């Protein structure tokens, strides 16, 4: 794989690597909740006077 | 406990019609009071939910 330009005892063979970003996916760490509640009551009283 | 003190004014006027009799009864009235109002009230309830 040593490219044929660098097949001469006077031309150096070496890699040049660099990294490039194509996307950045940021995702907000956050929690929800929901709730649904019913209730029923019976009040039986007394009252004298 | 309670203590009612009901006072009052009045003004009245009446005339009666007869054969040879006539007369005007014009009136005015006032009557205070010294009361005593007291009560004992009991109650139960039952609230089931």
């Amino acid at each position: 794989n040593v490219s044929p330009e660098a097949r001469h005892p006077l031309v150096a063979a070496y890699p040049i690597v660099h990294v490039d970003m194509e996307n950045i996916i940021l995702s907000k760490n956050e929690d929800q909740s929901t709730q649904n509640t019913d209730s029923q009551t019976r009040t039986i009283s007394k009252n004298t006077s | 406990t309670s203590r009612t003190h009901t006072s009052e004014v009045h003004g009245n006027a009446e005339v009666h019609a007869s054969f040879f009799d006539i007369g005007g009864s014009v009136s005015a009235g006032f009557s205070n009071s010294n009361s005593s109002t007291v009560a004992i009230d009991h109650s139960l309830s039952l609230a089931g939910e």
